[PDB]
């Protein structure tokens, strides 16, 4: 259930398209 | 002057009289104007006071519509304005009323007259709407709704015995859509339901054959998220994401180019958008069962495998497609939206070194068919969007943050996105300059192409010699591209083009340069790109040192 995500994943949420 | 006469029979003491104004203000209310001095002179005031709480029901009908079109033809705050004057009682009174008529066996509902059947439903639909409304409004609105069980009650007793006319049935799906988006208490209302069982007929629905399958699907959706029925958390017999993926794509697989509209259409709106937007929210929200799951043959992994598997082989085709008409320029940006989705969420993944190496091959094939069928295609025609070329250099930058060098070099791709960059010159990480730097450094890693490298590298430091007008956060990107790039002496491009091409001066000339327009940064408006650039510039020095230290 661990899967390692990049150094500053949250820095990518901006890139989300949202509705 | 013609209204005046109207109002005054509203608060007339002969019934008949008033339930017959009540009829024609419904009408008038449409017409703009007719509604200004219709609203001047009290009515919302009256219809609130006297009319919905009228003994004849022909007047509470007219009166909920002369609200409900107030409602739909008014700015959004006029909704506030009735949330404030207690609407939302009036509301969940009325409510609570068409369930004791819809649930009783005493009258009983479906032994009651045609015309009296049909007036329920008119009330119904009248209510929906305006919840609908009102939850849209503010936060507070939508948790006072939420709160209110005689409303979601009603929502579930008509989801539930699909009894209601089909234009009744979609408002009330609607309605719970709204209401269930990011809303705990809904999605244990729904789930706790042992009433109605309105999550069980949810389930049953959005799995089937039923025409409104996706409309369910959308529901369904909003709860697993806000309950955190997820991979790692599967709800009620391993439900998550997960189970819906296929509805939404035999959804797409349907629309097919060239029939855009028909005599009788009851499924474009809900169809095939509601399922791209969806799927495209089931891409977002997939990143944080990657959060929540680290803080306790994807078969690990079924919302994502379906993600992959499934869904986006239908995206790619929908993308691909054209386009003949603007209905399918809709359908196209919103398949790059769901792609954009998944791609970003997916490259939120660590796969440097051997890390998450079952998630990396299942995925690097689909990323290299997304690249080629997809953006290469849309890339090829250079005309003439801002919109879409912003749309398709999200996306590969997404896709090229796996790939690494590996990406496709067929079209020369880097030189066009390079060229959108300077062209598209004419908060500060969506700029779409920062996209065009972040692909194009992206798909220069090794092992790409030396000389495809020493494009992308050139601009990339060009970008730092004239730094002069380049907004700080490009600057960042471009001097994380370069170190992500150039930090490997054994790397062909390291001498092939670092060395050869005498880099290192300019990073060093730009060191003194890159220093001042960090402090230049309020950390105050706005924080992150400070601490970014701080972290860049402090990279900055530590990079040309290591090097400095190498031939």
């Amino acid at each position: 259930a661990f899967h390692k995500l990049v150094k500053n994943s949250a820095y990518y949420s901006r890139f989300q398209t949202k509705f | 002057d013609k209204i005046l006469p109207v109002l005054k029979d509203l608060k007339s003491p002969d019934a008949k009289s008033r339930t017959t104004a009540a009829g024609a203000i419904a009408n008038i209310v449409q017409d703009a104007k007719c509604r200004k001095l219709l609203l001047r002179e009290q009515v919302v005031h009256i219809v609130l006071t006297e009319t919905l709480t009228d003994n004849n029901i022909d007047s509470r009908a007219a009166g909920w519509e002369i609200l409900k079109v107030l409602a739909q033809e008014e700015e959004a705050d006029f909704c506030v304005h009735l949330y404030r004057l207690d609407v939302l009682t009036a509301i969940e009174h009325a409510a609570k009323a068409v369930l004791e008529t819809l649930t009783t066996s005493e009258p009983p509902f479906s032994k009651l007259l045609k015309a009296q059947q049909r007036l329920v439903w008119d009330i119904t639909g009248s209510l929906l709407v305006l919840i609908g409304l009102l939850a849209l409004a503010r936060d507070e609105i939508h948790e006072a709704v939420a709160t209110k069980q005689t409303i979601l009650r009603l929502l579930f007793r008509l989801i539930s015995a699909d009894i209601a006319p089909q234009d009744i049935y979609e408002e009330a799906i609607s309605c719970l859509t709204t209401l269930s988006e990011d809303n705990l208490k809904v999605g244990q209302a729904i789930t706790d339901d042992q009433e109605t069982h309105v999550y069980d007929v949810l389930l049953k629905l959005a799995t089937g054959t039923d025409p409104r399958a996706v409309m369910a699907c959308g529901v369904l959706h909003n709860v697993f998220t806000s309950l955190q029925w997820m991979d790692h958390s599967p709800g009620k017999d391993g439900a998550c994401d997960a189970i819906l993926i296929p509805t939404l794509t035999r959804a797409l697989e349907h629309v097919v180019p060239g029939g855009a509209k028909f005599n009788g259409d009851a499924r474009y709106a809900n169809i095939t958008l509601l399922a791209l937007v969806t799927l495209a929210s089931i891409g977002t929200d997939f990143q944080e069962t990657l959060v929540k799951g680290n803080q306790g043959d994807l078969e690990d992994l079924p919302t994502l495998r379906e993600l992959i598997q499934t869904a986006v082989p239908q995206l790619i085709r929908l993308s691909n497609l054209p386009i003949d008409s603007d209905e399918s320029l809709t359908i196209q940006s919103h398949a790059l939206s769901a792609l954009n989705n998944i791609s970003w969420t997916i490259s939120c993944l660590e796969f440097a070194n051997g890390e998450n190496a079952n998630i990396h091959n299942a995925w690097y094939p689909t990323a290299k068919k997304i690249w080629r069928k997809t953006i290469l295609p849309i890339l090829e025609a250079d005309s003439a969007d801002l919109k879409l070329a912003t749309q398709v250099t999200s996306l590969a930058w997404a896709v090229a943050r796996v790939l690494h060098g590996e990406t496709p070099t067929d079209g020369n791709p880097h030189r066009k996105f390079i060229s959108l960059y300077h062209s598209s010159k004419q908060d500060p990480f969506q700029g779409l300059g920062v996209k065009c730097i972040g692909v194009v450094g992206s798909l220069a890693h090794d092992p790409a192409p030396i000389e495809v490298n020493r494009e992308v590298g050139v601009f990339l430091v060009t970008l730092l010699r004239q730094s002069n007008n380049v907004p700080p956060a490009e600057i960042v990107e471009a001097l994380n591209q370069l170190f992500d790039i150039y930090g490997d002496e054994e790397l062909a491009c390291d001498k092939e083009v670092f060395w050869k091409d005498g880099f290192l001066k300019h990073l060093e000339e730009f060191l003194p340069k890159m220093r001042t327009l960090t402090k230049g940064i309020d950390k105050r408006t706005q924080p992150e790109l400070r601490t970014r650039a701080d972290e860049a510039l402090l990279n900055l020095g530590r990079f040309v040192q290591y090097k400095k230290k190498h031939a």
